[PDB]
């Protein structure tokens, strides 16, 4: 489908492949829907009560359910283009696979 | 159930914001899609990662995705360690353990 | 005669600020004086210093004088470039050429 796409819509994707730097993106996105699909699976609720303000609050005020999207995220263990995709608790790569060719 | 998302490109990156719009329609749901606010923007640059950092933080998105270089790259961790904003990224680990990333 | 001037100091640095101390008395002339504005902060945590730098540009300051760490010196840089705002630091000098430093 990649080097099917139309190059004036998607530039520098009509080729058959692809970067790593790009793919990584790809698989970033299926990250992100498994992670707000578990929030919603696992009966929690991640919605803001107002406007989150200027960032230089002072004092600095961290939202509570962001450290919640944080256990989300990182506890998400799909299958990707850079191969088995799961993280630990800081967020490097964990049980990945480096091709050497 | 839309989920608002920010993003982060650089001017160049091309490719990568293809694949990124070809990651939602692949994955995006008839239940809850994704919204994200396109900030394309000089990654180099500190004071521009930061204020469109604050850009998607007043804008009130559940998650971040962007890149950063070797010289922005110690903005993005601490801003998102002390606001619990989830960042998420295909550019080289961080030198170190750093939360939210 | 109030010259306002901002500084960073690291809060582990009491003898680099007892040294900044002697200097406002040495060289306190009959013409004007100095007026600084001190916010002790962790200098590692570039969040607080991008926070600490922001409050002194809202105050109006002339000049900063100030220091940086690594996870933090390209946030000072980038930011005195933009904002045309003096820095001086006895940190380690700059990888390159930056100006407003
Ligand atoms: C680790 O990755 C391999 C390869 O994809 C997979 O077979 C295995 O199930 C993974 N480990 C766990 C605990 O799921």
């Amino acid at each position: 489908r990649w080097s099917t796409l139309e190059e004036k819509e998607y530039p520098g994707a009509h080729t058959a492949t692809i970067k790593y730097t790009s793919a990584l993106t790809y698989d970033a996105v299926q990250v992100m829907t498994e992670a707000f699909r578990n929030l919603r699976k696992q009966r929690i609720e991640i919605s803001r009560r107002g406007n989150a303000g200027d960032c230089l609050a002072n004092p600095a005020v961290p939202w509570g359910q962001g450290v919640e999207i944080e256990r989300a995220l990182k506890q998400v263990q799909v299958e990707g283009l850079s191969g088995n995709i799961k993280f630990d608790q800081n967020g490097k790569r964990i049980n990945y696979t480096i091709n050497i060719m | 159930n839309s989920i608002q998302i920010g993003g982060l490109f650089p001017r160049g990156a091309d490719q990568e914001y293809s694949a990124f719009r070809v990651g939602m329609v692949q994955f995006s749901t008839s239940e809850f899609r994704l919204t994200p606010h396109i900030d394309n923007l000089e990654v180099a640059n500190s004071f521009a990662v930061t204020n469109a950092f604050c850009s998607q933080f007043s804008r009130g998105v559940y998650a971040i995705f962007g890149f950063y270089d070797k010289k922005s790259v110690n903005t993005i961790t601490s801003f998102c360690g002390t606001l619990h904003v989830s960042f998420i990224t295909p550019s080289f680990p961080t030198d170190g353990t750093h939360p939210f990333v």
